[PDB]
DNA sequence: GAGAGAAGCGCCAAACACA
DNA sequence: ACTGTGTTTGGCGCTTCTCTC
DNA sequence: GAGAGAAGCGCCAAACACA
DNA sequence: ACTGTGTTTGGCGCTTCTCTC
């Protein structure tokens, strides 16, 4: 439900339009809530930018490490209790686990990002590291969302809040220019190249002998064609009326009938 | 009527035909937001069930099916564009149009689709009407048009140079006559995907294309919105032959705004990649004039 | 006579024909004896397969695992998608409902929101805090049969793969930190490695064009029941129990009254067909 | 580059071709890495088969088994012939060398005199009394590898069969005495039941015309050695050990130096092929 | 060696002739040792005769139960510390485990052999039991052999001695009339019947695909013929030069080539 | 010479031939216990290796092999019998003879042996000479002869009635002319094995056989040694037809020694089984005379 | 000059362990 | 609903290539 | 009267447990 | 030398027989 969805994440209105909520229902819910009232890269994972941030807590402090993709804006953030080159390396690796491997990384000078530890981390992955001294918008977005989440519930362990904020700004908020989420824009496949003076052919899938789950039979019944494939299954039309997902233990490759 | 699957196979295709003709009836959402809700829901359900049925069974497409679906697409999609108003405006008829787009994409990419039956049903008029749609004010429609035109240009072999010349004409018209166009990024992405697939040595038509319609596209005011696609196209183009880079350099060293402006960052970023790729294999022909004009 | 010879010695089939009997009659004599079927550990039942999603982020399986590193016993919480196979994993210090909630939210931030999650009947997955957390996100939570560790085959196999990769890493750098190793393992598994049979990475499947819709399903089950020798899944024994009659039976299990007061669900691996006494 | 990518992440094969590499080169890169072969529990070695006689009363296998009956723990001593499969078995109160000698003499009186007997390395089969008894009859006594319970597969399978028959008997008459049950089981097994694949009873094979003579044999073994990852048969572990070089190797095992001071015999089930470092 | 063989079992001379010993060596060994110096049935296991015997020990007594086959003389004996119908049943079953199932059993009247327990044991096995009141030779043979074995070693547990005596008189002593041991005469197969006006054919054995042990191959190499068969093996001529025993796990049945 | 297996296959059979001719040389053990020990050991080793080789390889027997092995058997076995002396006497030439017997048995029972090639190499003279051997004073030789004649009579179809008539003549000669014969138990066992294989209804020749040569065999003095085989033959015979038992009863009720003698137990034991089998299906025709003569 | 050895490449059944 | 699975590894066929008579 | 259902019979791969 | 195996069990093809149009 859009009401609960906003009461939990404080997402935007164009996001709620995607769900059961409609334009005027979204406009009603948005301001009925109290607390609510260029690109340099060329491809996804081409250039990143890495900042740091002090997030003020009433009895302590948090050090946020934030990386942003300069083609979609995909945010990856981690919270630490101190800041060294070890934790910069930890943040970069935790980001690589989420988004992928960047080709070029750019960050500000400092005690970290400038030692030999960080350069040795960046040289084992073939990531070139350029340093410059004087994006800051997404940092503020993430900070305001943290503020809201803490405002509604004060007993949050700071680990749930960061994950919920990352979920909101990566999978829920819709960008205004292209009507795409950051995740959707960041992971949508590119267009395949086109061989010249060569017809671009359709791919032909393989043929399988199959058996029906839950039957205990011992006879492979006819070679068919696989429509769709996934991990640990395959969509096989057992008849010309219905199609079933057959696991890999009940499938055997064959050769075209000719 | 009926569900398309719950009938005996003999007449099954026949019912499909009727379903298509049950979707060619128009319903206008902009005329008033509440009108013929039952018929609109029927159309939506029919489109959803047909797109579901077309991607689970093989050998459903037959000869008397192509022109009917082509006509259905031409009736639902080919239309006059809404009045212009420069967050962007969104088409109010988007549900049914999205369903039609997904249907056409799933149909064109079926493994049973034969690439020799639309040479008498999809001709230059189809390409013209589908290419005049890239001026839509809605980005989702532009994305669908891009991913459809890519499949069309890939599958067909007699419409390639025709589409290239038409795109050249579109580029000329936009750069010179009228400056009101919003699909210059999806077209550029398609162009880059096409450019990456060349062979050696490069044909001269491609050199004319690069020198006449890609480089001058820099001198427009609204280059900032679609700079990434253009830069990607240029860097992807000049890899096939490393000698044909000098004209690009001496053309980029002119359209540079010789005054102070916020538009400099685009030129610096593009020059960064062009210089990164050009450095190998003795490139010092224009390095001195490049750095001279850069110091300014 | 065959029947009294078997009633005395419990000989086989090829012995009862050599004393006067048709082959089918000896087969019936053997298939009817209850002392010879109560004690033979050999049976023949169909094989069951776990439930899998029809599209990404439909069904998830979750688990916890121990890892002994530098005199510390880390708890790895693992959540794996069933359609594509994408994995998410975080290391905690101990097991509690708060740790489960935080790990689930990590997983949601990394992969997306799932419709259904099914885990075992642990002491931290059935708690009221976890139930309230799941209901706060509109996520259905079912469980498995207690003491059947093969109903979570995918997530257990994934625990094995993850620990194997971690051991390969720690073989080279015995001073490598834990979070770095877990992050490198997750990157390797999700992005670099290729699945064996479909030949695509887990990421390519997770972010494939969702355009193919869900095939329709059918909740129709089999309308007849039979008699079954059974074993209680928790404790293993020499001889079968029963026979009894099934109340109902779905694909992969059956409802057998273990006692007279209460029934129980038994998989198709601790059941053996019996003969109808009437 | 493939080699540094694998040296960092330990990715698979289908990943190294997608970064620039021939298939054979990626195969070599994987087959050379020692951290990926030390940790993968999957191996591929030939299967071994026990030694069998060339004619009846040539080789015997012996064993003991527990049986819980009426609060008493009987010790069944079992001796089985390898050519025909004929069994002999006696029930005793406890295990000692005197019991072993008496059981062996029972077996000899029932079946005949064997040339060779091979049993495990128990505390009552290696004693001086048993050795003197065996030498008094001109019977060779060899042993197996310690902690390899599958080298006496025939006699263990026979223990299973014998206990299954005993349980079938005690299901009917829970007051039946022990010697009567053992005698009925022995009669059933030796005289009434038919072997599965040859379709003759054990007795018909044991007392067949010995006219077919012994085929000649050959003690020629393989003349080359290789390198092996190994596991010590007693204790199981996660990762392999080694590699090392074999001193010699006969069909079914190999001689591997477990330590620097002493060597050991390891079967073809705890060995994994390694690459030659030179 | 014949010397040790006699020093252990005190077997006969015609027995030692079968081994390495020759006629005059057997005659020398026989009297160089100190302590040494009709048929009613029609087929093996047709009629038995069962006796009982007190064997006198210097501090106790043994009750020997002895059954003898009245066509070969095969002895089966058991020693007990008392005598009841339970122990008569135990003796009969222990004999059945050794020799086979008799068709007709004959024994003397007494407290046992005449109760309902023994008749109920004999009626569940289809063995008819005839009782008569007044062979005794084999009993004396077995008793004298027990005496000899005790004479040589006094510390025998009476369980080894009985087994050694049974081994000697069943598998070692050669009968004088037919030059056969009791075991050999008792277990040699009878002649198969002969169909009239029908050629008695040779049995044709089956054909197998096989693999070589210790090679790890995955290809069945040619259908051959099995010469001999046993439990858990089969004699297969891999070539026309040598033949090997292939286990059953490496054999697969086939059909004649035609 | 050489081992038979270590030669190339082409000439392999040839060597086998020579080996057979290396076994036809005679060595006499009764002439003196120590003579030509080396040659005797060579003969024994050759026989052992040949019998080992003949039972492990298929398609070794060929056409030019049958008469040679027949001649070898006829040379080693067919001979005059030793002088009679009434523990029994044992042949001193037993090793080589046992080897020859085992060789012949393994050869005749090979699966490659063809039952149509010895119809021109094994004729009535072979049967006569092999059947005159049942008077041997050694029991092992008699056992081997029995188990060989069984295989011969089973495999061949033209020598059956001939062997039966010859056995009838042997029985007549033993019962009447000469009483010195020691093979009347193995012959009776073979006869019983033959008798069990009849069909219905019984031929009249078999009735003549039973009434003329089986029943009178009772009146001999030395019936006690071979009583079991005779009784088994009678009881096995009369099962095929239950009506043809009365002549057996009225013939056994005459040859009974009407005086006191130790020979009564045989007649009582046989009458026990005959009465056990005859009782079903209304048998009281001769019960009164049987019991009358039995009371005596 | 040509037909045979040699290397590359895909595919598959049997094991194995996480619980 | 309740329900085992994914990866490794030598062998083997099948296609392409190169060194010798 | 004839061709199809029905019962008999052999054969085989996958499990299982003794340690 | 050193070394896993034998039995059970439903399904399935293949041969023989019987009840109906
Ligand atoms: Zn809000
Ligand atoms: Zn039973
Ligand atoms: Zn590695
Ligand atoms: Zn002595």
């Amino acid at each position: 439900s859009p009401a609960k969805l906003h009461s939990f994440t404080h997402c935007g209105q164009a996001a709620l339009t995607l769900h059961g909520a409609t334009t005027t229902e979204a406009l009603n819910i948005l301001h009925s809530c109290h607390a609510c009232r260029i690109r340099r890269g060329l491809l996804p994972n081409h250039i990143w930018q890495g900042d740091i941030t002090h997030f003020k807590y009433k009895n302590t402090l948090y050090r946020l490490h934030v990386w942003v993709d300069t083609f979609s804006g995909s945010v990856s953030a981690t919270h630490k209790k101190r800041e060294t080159s070890s934790e910069a390396i930890s943040s970069l690796l935790h980001a690589i686990a989420h988004l992928g491997r960047p080709s070029h990384i750019n960050t500000d000078n400092g005690p970290a990002y400038a030692s030999q530890e960080f350069q040795h981390a960046c040289t084992s992955l073939a990531i070139r590291h350029t340093t410059h001294i004087p994006v800051e918008r997404t940092n503020g977005i993430l900070k305001t969302l943290l503020y809201k989440y803490f405002s509604d519930n004060p007993n949050l362990p700071m680990d749930n809040a960061l994950s919920v904020a990352l979920w909101t700004i990566n999978h829920l908020n819709v960008l205004t220019h292209c009507q795409k989420t950051r995740w959707q824009l960041h992971h949508s496949p590119r267009l395949p190249p086109i061989p010249e003076a060569k017809p671009v052919t359709t791919s032909k899938t393989h043929w399988y002998y199959f058996k029906i789950p839950g039957l205990n039979s011992r006879q492979w019944k006819g070679p068919q064609r696989a429509l769709q494939e996934a991990a640990g299954a395959a969509l096989i039309p057992v008849s010309d009326t219905a199609a079933q997902w057959i696991p890999w233990k009940l499938l055997k490759r064959a050769v075209c009938p000719r | 009527l009926l569900h398309i699957r719950d009938v005996p196979p003999a007449d099954q295709e026949k019912l499909f035909i009727q379903k298509l003709r049950q979707c060619c009836v128009l319903f206008d959402f902009v005329s008033d937001p509440l009108s013929d809700l039952k018929w609109k829901e029927v159309k939506r359900a029919a489109l959803s069930e047909m797109v579901e049925y077309i991607t689970h069974n093989r050998n459903v497409i037959t000869e008397p099916i192509y022109p009917e679906v082509v006509h259905m697409f031409a009736v639902n999609m080919f239309r006059t564009l809404p009045p212009s108003s420069n967050e962007p405006t969104l088409e109010a008829a988007w549900p049914h149009l999205q369903l039609v787009y997904e249907f056409f994409l799933r149909f064109l990419e079926s493994p049973d689709f034969q690439p020799n039956i639309a040479k008498k049903y999809i001709d230059q008029k189809f390409v013209l009407q589908l290419l005049e749609l890239f001026d839509s004010e809605d980005p989702r429609e532009r994305d669908f048009l891009k991913t459809t035109l890519h499949r069309i240009y890939g599958k067909f072999l007699g419409l390639r140079a025709y589409i290239r010349k038409q795109i050249n004409n579109i580029f000329y018209r936009f750069i010179y006559e009228t400056e009101h166009h919003n699909g210059i990024a999806e077209l550029l992405e398609i162009l880059g995907s096409i450019i990456n697939g060349f062979a050696l040595p490069l044909k001269e038509e491609h050199k004319i294309f690069l020198l006449k319609v890609l480089l001058p596209l820099h001198k427009v005011k609204s280059l900032s919105v679609y700079h990434p696609q253009l830069a990607y196209c240029v860097v992807q183009f000049l890899e096939k032959d490393s000698t044909l880079t000098e004209p690009v350099v001496m053309a980029l060293l002119k359209y540079w705004p010789k005054t102070h402006s916020p538009k400099e960052v685009m030129f610096l970023n593009e020059l960064e990649e062009i210089l990164d790729v050009i450095e190998p294999s003795e490139f010092v022909k224009i390095m001195e004039p490049l750095f001279r004009q850069l110091a300014k």
